[PDB]
DNA sequence: TGTCTTTGTCATGCTAATG
DNA sequence: CATTAGCATGACAAAGACA
């Protein structure tokens, strides 16, 4: 075992924090320093998230390594098209390549977009709750 | 004894501007009151509000000291 | 006591996107 | 099919007059 194991992630999110209120930065800040000089933007709830462990130890994993590097050196769809979507899932769950480009320019929406709603749609629909 | 949060650059600085505010309008409710210094609030420059701000960070940290463990858990409805 | 008010910060739910 | 990131929303801090 070469990365962080459970106890040494809670240590550095420990110092993370300690250091970030330490040079008086938001969970916000950080978010926006880490995407203008690491080219990789966070947003202030993955930092929350991160600062107090809830996520899961393979994401903590991933996220750890690119906020070492901060720490190191400091040193969206419409309402009504939603709607009509609902309802066109409700026709049909699996439209066609061919449907679905239709669907998009009827609401002029990009079709990769659309293609992924419907996936995503069809997930949830999956779900226990 | 439950722990309370640590005070904002707002919080600070209206519990003294806010004891301001009563002294020159002592019969003007909190409710107004509290309206009015949000609006002078918003025109305090950054370099004004930065006092303010340090002291509520040296307050942030300084009550991590005697509460290392502490945590914010809000109770959702 | 609860009502009614302010700003800033943190945590959560639902949505979108990637492999 | 499995998993991650992000936006908008709710809750909480302190102090005071009013019902």
């Amino acid at each position: 075992e070469e990365p962080s194991d459970l106890e040494e992630l809670e240590q550095f999110a420990k110092t993370f924090k300690q250091r970030r209120i330490k040079l008086g930065f938001t969970q916000g800040d950080v978010g926006l320093a880490m995407g203008k000089l690491y080219g990789n933007d966070f947003s202030q709830t993955t930092i929350s998230r991160f600062e107090a462990l809830n996520l899961s130890f393979k994401n903590m994993a991933k996220l750890k390594p690119l906020l070492e590097k901060w720490l190191n050196d400091a040193e969206s769809i419409e309402t009504n098209i939603r709607v009509a979507l609902e309802k066109s899932f409700l026709e049909n769950q699996k439209p066609t390549s061919e449907e679905i480009t239709m669907i998009a320019d009827q609401l002029n929406m990009e079709k990769e977009v659309i293609r992924v709603w419907f996936c995503n749609r069809r997930q949830k629909e999956k779900r226990i709750n | 004894d439950r722990v309370k949060r640590p005070m904002n650059a707002f919080m600070v600085w209206s519990r003294g501007q806010r004891r301001k505010m009563a002294q020159e309008n002592p019969k003007m409710h909190n409710s107004e009151i509290s309206k009015r210094l949000g609006a002078e609030w918003k025109l305090l420059s950054e370099t004004e509000k930065r006092p303010f701000i340090d002291e509520a960070k040296r307050l942030r940290a300084l009550h991590m000291k005697e509460h290392p463990d502490y945590k914010y858990r809000p109770r959702r409805k």
